[PDB]
This record gives C-alpha cells, structure tokens and sequence, in this order.
C-alpha cells in the first residue's frame, strides 16, 4: 500500500529533518497518520509546540530523535511512544515491550508497530514480526496486509459543472454627437448668434 | 468556427424561443436588474457612474436586435430610445439624470398639473418651432427644461433656454396652405450632407424638392399634402393614410447632393 | 386522410374544450405571448418587421373561428378587428403604430383631457360625417387624426 519511489514534498522536507533520526523512518511516521505529522490532539500541539510543514516534520523529528534516543537502540520504542505518550497509559505499555509481553500492550500500539518496522530496525524486530502467527512457528498478519485490496472507490469526483456567460455583443453606438451650436462654433469660429446679424 | 457576429444571431433566437422563466431568460435578466439598479442609483444620486457595465451592454444587446429587447424588457427599450434621441443633439445623459428627479418627487396629481402647465406654456409661444412640437421633440424638450428648472430655481430662464436650444437646432417645414402653417420639424443635425453644420441648408433644399416631387406624383392624397418626421436616423415624408412612405437619411441626402453638384458643371 | 380545412376544426374544438392551464391552451399561449410582444415591440421601435409570423398566426387561426380567439385572448381580437376595419380603407398599419406610441406616452388623467378635447373639436365640426360619426369610425378617425398630430406638430 506504499513505497519508497514516489518522492514529493514530504522526501523533500525530511532528508534534512532526518539530519536536525531516520529519514526512511520519518517519511513512514507521517504516512501512516497523514497521508503523503498530523498531531492531532490539542495537548499534543500545546506541548510539542501547528498545519505548516516547515515544523511539522520538525517537530516530529525532534520528537523522534529524543525517542530514538532514550534507549538509542530500540527505535520501535520510539515509534510506539510517538502515538502512545509516556503518561498514565503508555507507562504500562513500554515496560510490557521490552519484557516481549506484546499480548499486554495495545490495540492500537501493536498495529503501529507492526506497520513501521518493515522500515524500522530493532531488536525486538523479529520477535513482534512473529508475534501473533497461527502456529508459533508462524507469522502474525498486521492490519494492512491482510486487509490490502478491500475498498471501495469514491464515486464522486472534484469534477465541477461548468455554466458559462450570456455574454453576447453586438454593435457599439455612436458617441454623443457635438450640439449644433459648438458644431458651429469650432467650424467657423463664430456662434449662430453671430451668423445671422449679417 | 463561426463569424463572432454570427453568435449573437443564434443566442439571441434561443433568448426570444424561451419561456419567461427558463434559464436563459435568467441569466440575461441578470443584466436587466443590474442596468435598472445602476439607473435608480443615478436618478438618486445625481451622477452617472463612470462605470456602467450592465447598461451598456444592454445598450449593445438593443442595437443587435431593437425588436426584441423592446419586446422583452419594454422599459430599457424606452431608456435607450430616450439616450439615442438625446445623444443625437449633444445633450450630455446628465439632463436626463437632473429631469426624472425632479419629476419623481412628485405625487400622482402634481404630475399632470405640471404636464399641463408646461403643454400650455408651449402652446403660447410664437414661434411654430416650439407651438406646435411632435411628441418625440417634446420629450426631448421637457427634459431640457426640466433639467434647467431643477438646477436655478427658474420656471421662466428654463422655457427660454430650451426655446432658444430648439430655436438653433431645428427647422419647421411647411407646405401649402395647412392650419398652423407647419408640416413637421427635423432638426438641423440631421439634414447636413457634408461635416460642417451650415451644410444643412443644402440638405433642406433635397427635401423641399423631394416632398413637392412627391406631391407631383401622388396627388390622390387627402389635400396634396404630406408630414414630415425623423425617428432615430431618418426622415419619413409619410401620407395621411400611410402608403406613401418615404425615408431619407443623411447618407441618402448626401449622395443626392453630390448627384446634384454633379449637375452644375453641365 | 381528412380536409386539411376539417382538421382546424377539431384542434380547435380541443382548444375550445380545455382548462386553462392545459397544454393545449399552454401551447397556443406561446403564440398570443410571441404576438404580444411583438406588437410591443412594433409600438415602442416604431416599425412593423417585415417578419411577424406570431401575429399573422393569430390572425389566420382568428379568420378560422372568431368566436373562439375573441373568446379566449380578448385583446387580440380587438387588435384585428381595429386592423380589419383600417385595411379596409387603405390605411396602413403604420397609422396604428404612430398613434399608440401618442397615447402610451400619457398619463391616465391626460388621455381623458384629451379624449374630451377630441369629442368636443369634433362635435364642432359642421359636415355630419365628421359631427355624428359612429363609435367605429370614430375610432378609426381618432387613429388617423393621433398619425398626423404624432408626425406633424399640428394639433389643427
């Protein structure tokens, strides 16, 4: 449902942003929220400090680089502890990943993870890749994997009608012609007064 | 791929071949309220926008076809007849923006009161250019005085200065012996046949030799005698009955004159 | 297969025999509008158009069945008998035309000053075809008598 060939603003934008982490992992965080970093929650705009890609992605590689830097060597730590903040909710969570309790952190923590790390490198890696197979010796299938081509097209297109000007022109008039009386005057230099005392 | 004057003579048959509510009579009647609106504006304000878009392009829409916007929308029509009849004589459109507010603050009586006063102050003047005027002059002249009396408070200097603008501008003709000894009055703009004014009095000559060529060749008429009249760019030497007209313009009036000035040298 | 005369007279018996809104009376409309507007259009310009199809439909579809257009749009009717009784005396249309356009540029208080002025110049004159005329040819005389005093200053 995605690759790493089609560039635009966004690998524009975090080859540097990457270098104020991982560019390959940055491009990824902002894919799965905003399509092509999406801090949605108030508090989240409050505390990391908005709709402008300029900090957007910089806000987002600063958070990740302190993420990615907690342990400096768990980086879906780090993505889990983007989505899922270090309180009140995600304090039970991270101290049930590094133990492999994956049954025990969440639904929505698991899912994360299991969409970044084909691009993201931890060593809990291929031990959450294998998580939740149908036989131990198997491979659980996160979300968007195994509900790849299930979708339905939008049957409405940013196509608009087009009306179009009842504008026709004919024939322009003639400009208000000269009153005889200056018609006569800067013709021969005298007013009509001044023509009929002869 | 079509001649761009070509286009409006099919619009223009969609727009005539339309219902009084289907959306091409719509989109156009947007034009209409637009003009109507800006003409209100004016008579209230006092000037005329340097900018009238909507106005004007009824304007070019009316001389593409007179019979229809007349038919469609008969007041724009009237509005464009009256600017035409004016624009022929230099009168500025401001006369007609100084007149109509005089005449809407007034009440439904007060209206024919002045109508009154005023078709009895023409009838008492001596000059048969202003006794006996035709309908399209005496609009053309109420609005000059009418535009004098609004502006210095004189019901008197207003009658004298339209008197005298009819006085040089136009000419009565007559004929034979008719009651009141007029047949007519054509202004002296529309009867030149070169550039300068004084040229008129060539172009009165024609007339006088083409009414009485007329008169010689229809005598069954009631009394051997014609009108005389000038709507727009023309002038119609009709009967009394109505079967002999006969239109003149200022183009045919000068290739006369030439045609007679190519009868001098031999 | 029946006279192209005979059809006329069940076209019209549906016309005849409908509401006013049906449409069949709502497809005629479109002609009295289109003739309508016309004679609108001929009183304001001032000229008759050489191409006048709505009104001669009128006029045809009148000489058809005149209790019927007289009937059913009653202004058009008055409209051709006015038209009738001036072609036969020669008189083209252009009288109508240039006597209108006299009298739509008048307030209601002035058409009757002027109607009493006319009644009276007239009821003064001393032939009997003029004193006591009738009230057909005396609107047919009213029209000829508005051509000249449009065209000609002359009241006289």
């Amino acid at each position: 449902y995605d690759k790493n060939v089609p560039s635009d603003y966004d690998g524009l934008f975090q080859k540097a942003a990457d270098a104020n982490v991982s560019y390959d992992l940055l491009r990824k965080v902002a894919w799965t929220e905003s399509r092509f970093m999406q801090f949605t929650k108030a508090t989240a705009k409050a505390l990391g400090l908005r709709l402008n890609p300029e900090l957007a992605i910089n806000a987002a590689a600063k958070q990740l680089a302190g993420l990615v830097g907690k342990f400096d060597g768990d980086e879906l730590k780090a993505a889990l502890a983007y989505n899922q903040g270090e309180g009140r909710l995600g304090n039970p969570q991270l101290e049930a990943y590094s133990k492999g309790d994956f049954a025990s952190i969440s639904e929505e923590g698991r899912n994360y993870m299991r969409n970044l790390l084909d691009v993201a490198k931890s060593p809990m890696a291929g031990q959450l890749e294998t998580f939740g197979g149908i036989t131990p010796k198997g491979k659980g299938i996160p979300a968007e994997v195994g509900l790849a081509g299930i979708g339905h097209k939008q049957k409405v297109t940013q196509e608009l009608p087009e009306s179009t000007s009842f504008d026709v022109k004919g024939i322009e008039q003639e400009a208000t012609a000269k009153p005889f009386a200056k018609d006569f005057w800067e013709t021969h230099g005298e007013t009509l007064d001044e023509y009929n005392s002869r | 791929d079509i001649p761009d004057g070509a286009k409006d003579a099919m619009k223009l048959k969609y727009l005539q071949a339309d219902s009084k509510d289907g959306a091409f009579r719509t989109a156009i009647g947007t034009m209409v309220t637009d003009a109507g609106q800006e003409w209100s504006a004016a008579v209230i304000n006092g000037k005329l926008p340097e900018r009238t878009p909507a106005m004007d392009a009824l304007r070019r829409i009316r001389n593409a076809d007179p019979q229809l916007i007349a038919a469609l929308y008969p007041d724009q029509a009237e509005l464009f007849l009256t600017m035409d009849m004016m624009d022929k004589q230099g009168i500025d459109p401001q006369v007609i923006l100084d007149a109509d507010r005089l005449t809407v603050k007034r009440s439904k009586e007060q209206r024919f009161e002045d109508d009154k006063a005023f078709e009895s102050a023409l009838n008492a003047s001596k000059a048969p250019e202003i006794a006996r005027m035709p309908a399209s002059l005496r609009e053309s002249a109420r609005k000059i005085y009418d535009s004098v009396k609004y502006r210095s408070g004189n019901e008197s200097m207003a009658m004298e200065q339209m008197t005298k603008f009819l006085k040089e501008s136009t000419y009565t003709f007559t004929g034979d012996d008719v009651d009141g000894d007029t047949v007519g009055v054509i202004p002296k703009n529309m009867m030149q046949v070169n550039s300068d004014p004084k040229s008129w009095e060539q172009g009165r000559d024609i007339l006088e030799e083409a009414r009485k060529g007329i008169i010689a060749s229809n005598p069954w008429i009631t009394n051997k005698q014609l009108t005389m009249y000038s709507q727009g760019d023309s002038i119609y030497l009709m009967d009394t009955t109505g079967q002999v007209r006969v239109r003149y313009d200022k183009e045919l009036l000068s290739k006369v004159w030439s045609e007679n000035q190519k009868k001098l040298e031999e």
